[PDB]
């Protein structure tokens, strides 16, 4: 079944597209400045930035599943 | 309490920084992250859906169903992806509103000159109550900067408490 190969590039293909996506907008969203100097500006700021960073956490470990799922496709043929 | 602090100090701070712009291109960077996923999203099932078919055999269909919660994980990761830009718009709304409406500094800066003059000149008590005119200005100045950034705390507080934490992704078997 050549079928599941075919699967598994284009998982992989899936993988290359979020992690390059996601690597794409790591400098603008893990980035966030205080808008001001106040404590409130600077809270937010910080929020924002520790929250794209839990995102390209989380993406990366979407990436492991996707690679593992295309691996079970190839192994697994 | 930025009520703490005295309107020199919150007035000085809120126009002291870069603005809102870093904030605005993280907005517009999130919302090209969630087309970027939907995309994903829509390739990843095309994969399961579109080019499956063709080939059929019981394993086949044992990842075709174990994959299952991956696809729900990922259409509740892209309806968190689209609230992210909007909170972000609103935490920068919130700023621009205490910076607008925060005490200029001159205004502060001004206060404190006249009265100063006032002073200078009262050892006659021809001033008084205009001392304490310009005193009360200042006090209401104090409680208007300190009220104007408890409205920016409370919305940056509440945009920022819809902002979900990211949750992890399962496995496909
Ligand atoms: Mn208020």
């Amino acid at each position: 079944p050549e079928a599941l190969t075919v699967a598994a590039t284009e998982v992989r293909r899936i993988r290359d597209r979020a992690i390059q996506s996601d690597a794409q907008v790591a400098p603008m969203t893990t980035a966030v400045r205080p808008p001001a100097a106040d404590l409130v500006s600077e809270k937010a700021a910080t929020f924002l930035v520790e929250y794209a960073r839990k995102y390209r956490q989380t993406i990366a470990a979407a990436a492991v599943v996707l690679e593992e799922f295309a691996h079970a496709l190839t192994t697994g043929a | 309490a930025f009520e703490a602090y005295p309107p020199e100090v919150n007035s000085a701070n809120i126009y002291a920084g870069p603005g809102p712009d870093s904030m605005l291109a993280a907005a517009r960077a999130w919302r090209s992250l969630d087309v970027e996923m939907t995309a994903v999203q829509r390739s990843f099932n095309r994969t399961l859906l579109s080019l499956m078919d063709a080939w059929a055999g019981p394993v086949v269909m044992q990842l075709m169903e174990a994959a299952k919660p991956f696809v729900r994980w990922l259409t509740d990761l892209c309806v968190q992806l689209s609230e992210v830009e909007r909170q972000i718009h609103e935490i920068v709304r919130a700023y621009e509103w205490a910076h607008h409406d925060m005490v200029p500094l001159a205004q502060i800066y001004n206060n404190r000159a006249e009265r100063q003059i006032l002073i200078d000149n009262n050892a006659l008590g021809q001033f008084t109550a205009q001392i304490a005119d310009l005193d009360q200005e200042y006090d209401d100045f104090w409680d208007e900067d300190g009220e104007v950034m408890r409205d920016y705390r409370l919305r940056v507080s509440d945009a920022l408490s819809k902002l979900t934490p990211w949750k992890a992704p399962p496995p496909i078997a």
